[PDB]
RNA sequence: ACGGAAGGGCACCACCAGGAGUGGAGCCUGCGGCUUAAUUUGACUCAACACGGGGAAACUCACCAGGUCCAGACACAAUAAGGAUUGACAGAUUGAGAGCUCUUUCUUGAUUUUGUGGGUGGUGGUGCAUGGCCGUUCUUAGUUGGUGGAGUGAUUUGUCUGCUUAAUUGCGAUAACGAACGAGACCUUAACCUACUAAAUAGUGGUGCUAGCAUUUGCUGGUUAUCCACUUCUUAGAGGGACUAUCGGUUUCAAGCCGAUGGAAGUUUGAGGCAAUAACAGGUCUGUGAUGCCCUUAGACGUUCUGGGCCGCACGCGCGCUACACUGACGGAGCCAGCGAGUCUAACCUUGGCCGAGAGGUCUUGGUAAUCUUGUGAAACUCCGUCGUGCUGGGGAUAGAGCAUUGUAAUUAUUGCUCUUCAACGAGGAAUUCCUAGUAAGCGCAAGUCAUCAGCUUGCGUUGAUUACGUCCCUGCCCUUUGUACACACC
């Protein structure tokens, strides 16, 4: 399965919460954004995160999301 | 009044790469950092000592096997330098964990 | 000499291992806590990290002399090619082995089981630990064997940070009715690591945004 | 044990010099390194010396670590007759 | 140890750690026979 | 906590759909049993039975037939320098060139010897006294606290109908909100870098020196430095890469799931390491100079030395190897891996040359190793033949005779070679094991053990499928609900 743990989903929340201007529908830049904008300890955990914070981003465009 | 190019070979061997590469790149710079003539670190295949054993002290149970391993990392850097720098470069640059070997010779 | 590199590195480990043993036996009542062996030209150097280094020494050098001689005569060194140096440790309170051997000692002056361990926890904690945990297994006074957990603060138990952050030690305290085992587990604050990762692989710090006063119709400043 | 005084002397002598003895747990060697008798003679010699309080014994990895103790430092001072203010490796070497 | 006297444990335990901090604070400052061995047979030779 | 109720799930140590089989046979090998001087012993459902790294010729070794020795600390006492005690040649004796014991009569000199006390060793007992380690529950998903809610209270809710996931993994529902352990993360290995830093211990192109065939320039080789240049292939440092991306279906348009495109890679990327709380009278005192208590301690249960034994054979059980042939056997010929390992105070890995049918021998040699063995020219496999369905040239058990190697020793045959002898077995009853992709199966190799001995194991690469991509029917487990007079918890 590919269900993202809370730590990923939690962190994505926190970042969209306070950096919606900046951030994009693009993972590739959301990646780089995460580096400047947050400390993470492993490349894997970062993309795992930024990929999902892109997901959440990509569908706020099409209506609100609880949380 | 002394000196003379002696054609040297430093071999570095260890199990801890950060220290090993500490002493490695430290050496290479601190040689061209005053203009010698070398062939940069040659990393030989890192080699792996395995030991494969049953965990049990006795015999009971499904037979769980378990492999310990020890990695050996060996480098060598070739230097052409006078008698002085050699010893200066051998005595210091030492490090708990890295084994330095200096040989000379045409062959 | 003339030894295969393979043989030589394995060789060296065993050496550390026999050495470490020997000291752990000889220097228990001085809080021996580990060694390191620095090989140099002209000398093999052995630093003894023990907590009570005045005793490790002896009257103007008595005991470390004996020890060297000992260390020397065994591995067949040449009087001078071997060198011993004691050296107190920065805070024993974050050294597994230190606290195991403390209990051993505590329990041998016969403190109440819980009183022993519970203080050992509450000192490690005091010594700035990010978590600690003690097990006592074996038999006391009753016949049937028991076991206890004594733990406080934060530990983690899996994967690489284990290698990184938790120190452990088992020691076997030998008593009259039987022999019981101590297990100490200190975990050090990763925020201070000095040389490694400075946090759990789990840590995800988000930087706090600055509040800005936007608006203001264009404008431009000359320099 | 059963061993001539000659070998007892060498032992006690060597012990008073070094102030330390080591010896592999393996009887049947017949020649100690360093000392000049049977391995068996050493191990049991000091064993006595120990169990009458004069020396500490330590084992670990098959190898016997004997430390001369102060009370012993008196005894063999007698056995070797040498005067008080003699020795045992209890000098600080040169400027070492 | 009796669960019925736990508090009395944690307390003496506390004090134990306290006096351990004492011994480790007073460590932040706290407070010949010659002739030689081989040589006394080289002299008496 | 438990049930012989009830509702849900999860899994090739479950079935489905299949593969390859074991179960039948010959032998190898463990266990029983029987036999024996002894045939040492542990372990008996998954979780004892090619397990104790357990492949025992001495050793190992614990067992049996015998023979020495004390290595019986230390303390007191006794004997005692008119000698406490130690040793011995020859003979006898003995398996023995053991002064074991005896004859005889020297020697040694306070180290012993006798006694009591006290120690000490012990593969003696006890794993139902213990430590430690391990295995099992567990191919599992569970454990806890702050603030709030309920309760006099132990407690509870949070931690839940559903949905989802490998996962108390999430979505969602919601008197809960927001967190920590364990899962994830993390680490290791296999995959991608013509981007970065390099290399005579790795290799390519050019150039010399040079061989062969063609010649029209060509083609194919030789040359541990005759020179120049590079880093694609090899090596390992630092980075980068993937996040199930883009798009599209499906869904409480929620977590997700499915399909297509692209991609080194899109089954947790594949495979591992780590691994919470708790449980078991699981196994181990036969790994330990870890250990309590018990036993024994000189005609020893200490130890060593000689010889036998663990291999014994009407028979029952388990893991295995090799086969019953033609998708084959045999013979010639092609000819390709990867993980490994190797000698200092030593005899390890071995090239090349000779001699030998072979096994092997002998003379030299390279290597403490990306340098030499070794391109480990491995085996299946590929090709051209021979044999032709006949127990046949499938099969190779049993047995005779000879050579040789390891070793002090090979008889009860260590192993290897040669000729001969040529069994059972014509695909296996009831039953039962394992498994979903570079996997199954076939095939050999290195490593552990190791003087010599792999039909075992740990890894490794070579050749390379059929069939699911499901379900709860069997079996095993987990979960709620529910009953309890159980809580030492259905033993
Ligand atoms: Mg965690
Ligand atoms: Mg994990
Ligand atoms: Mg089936
Ligand atoms: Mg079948
Ligand atoms: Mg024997
Ligand atoms: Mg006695
Ligand atoms: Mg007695
Ligand atoms: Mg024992
Ligand atoms: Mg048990
Ligand atoms: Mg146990
Ligand atoms: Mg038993
Ligand atoms: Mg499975
Ligand atoms: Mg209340
Ligand atoms: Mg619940
Ligand atoms: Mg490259
Ligand atoms: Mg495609
Ligand atoms: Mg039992
Ligand atoms: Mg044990
Ligand atoms: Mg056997
Ligand atoms: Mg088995
Ligand atoms: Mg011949
Ligand atoms: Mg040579
Ligand atoms: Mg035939
Ligand atoms: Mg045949
Ligand atoms: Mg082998
Ligand atoms: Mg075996
Ligand atoms: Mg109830």
């Amino acid at each position: 399965g590919r269900v993202r743990t809370k730590t990923v989903k939690r962190a994505s929340k926190a970042l969209i919460e306070r950096y919606y201007p900046k951030l994009t529908l693009d993972f590739q830049t959301n990646k780089r954004l995460c580096d400047e904008i947050a400390t993470i300890q492993s490349k894997r955990l970062r993309n795992k995160i930024a990929g999902y914070t892109t997901h959440l981003m990509k569908r706020i465009q099409k209506g609100p999301v609880r949380g | 009044q002394q000196q003379q190019i002696i054609k040297i070979r430093i071999t570095l061997t260890s199990t801890k790469v950060k220290q090993l590469e500490n002493v490695s790149s430290n050496i290479v710079k601190n040689a061209e950092q005053h203009n010698l003539v070398k062939k940069g670190p040659v990393r030989l295949p890192t080699k792996v000592l395995k030991i494969s054993t049953r965990k049990t002290p006795n015999g009971e149970g499904s037979k769980t096997w378990e492999t310990y391993e020890m990695r050996i990392h060996k480098r060598y850097i070739d230097l052409e330098a006078p008698v002085q720098i050699v010893k200066r470069i051998t005595q210091i640059t030492i490090e708990p964990g890295v084994d330095v070997e200096v040989v000379v010779a045409s062959n | 000499a003339l030894i295969s590199k393979k043989r030589k590195l394995v060789a060296d480990g065993v050496f550390y291992a026999e050495l470490n043993e020997f000291f752990t036996r000889e220097l228990a009542e001085e809080g021996y806590s580990g060694v390191e062996v620095r090989v140099t030209p002209t000398k093999t150097e052995v630093i003894i990290r023990a907590t009570r280094t005045q005793d490790v020494l002896g009257e103007n050098g008595r005991r470390i002399n004996e020890l060297t001689l000992l260390v020397q005569k065994r591995f067949k060194y040449a009087p001078g090619t071997i060198v011993l140096y004691a050296e107190r440790v920065q805070d024993r309170g974050l050294s597994a082995v230190a606290q195991a051997e403390s209990m051993k000692f505590k329990l041998l002056n016969g403190l109440a089981i819980r009183r022993a361990a519970y203080g050992v926890v509450r000192y490690v904690m005091e010594s700035g630990a990010k978590g600690c945990e003690v097990v006592v297994s074996g038999k006391l006074r009753a016949a049937r064997a028991k076991a206890m957990k004594f733990a406080d603060g934060f530990l983690i138990h899996s994967g690489q940070p284990v290698n990184d952050f938790i120190d452990t030690a088992t020691r076997h305290v030998l008593m009259r009715q039987g022999v019981l085992g101590i297990k100490v587990k200190i975990m050090r604050d990763p925020a201070k690591s000095r040389t490694g990762p400075k946090a759990l692989p789990d840590a995800v710090t988000i930087i706090e945004p600055k509040e800005e006063e936007p608006i203001l119709a264009p404008s431009v400043k000359d320099y | 044990m059963l061993m001539p005084k000659e070998d007892r002397n060498k032992i006690h002598q060597y012990l008073f010099q070094e102030g330390v003895v080591v010896a592999k747990k393996d009887f049947n060697q017949a020649k100690h390194e360093e000392i000049d008798t049977k391995n068996l003679y050493v191990i049991k010699a000091l064993q006595s010396l120990t169990s009458k309080g004069y020396v500490k014994t330590q084992f670990s990895w098959q190898y016997y670590y004997y430390t001369l103790t102060e009370e012993g430092v008196e005894y063999l001072r007698e056995y070797l007759n040498l005067p008080e203010h003699i020795v045992p490796a209890t000098y600080i070497q040169e400027r070492n | 140890g009796d669960d019925k006297k736990e508090l009395s444990a944690e307390k003496e335990a506390q004090a134990d750690a306290a006096a351990e901090i004492a011994e480790d604070a007073a460590e932040a400052e706290d407070a010949l026979q010659d002739y030689l061995n081989q040589q006394a047979n080289n002299q008496f030779n």
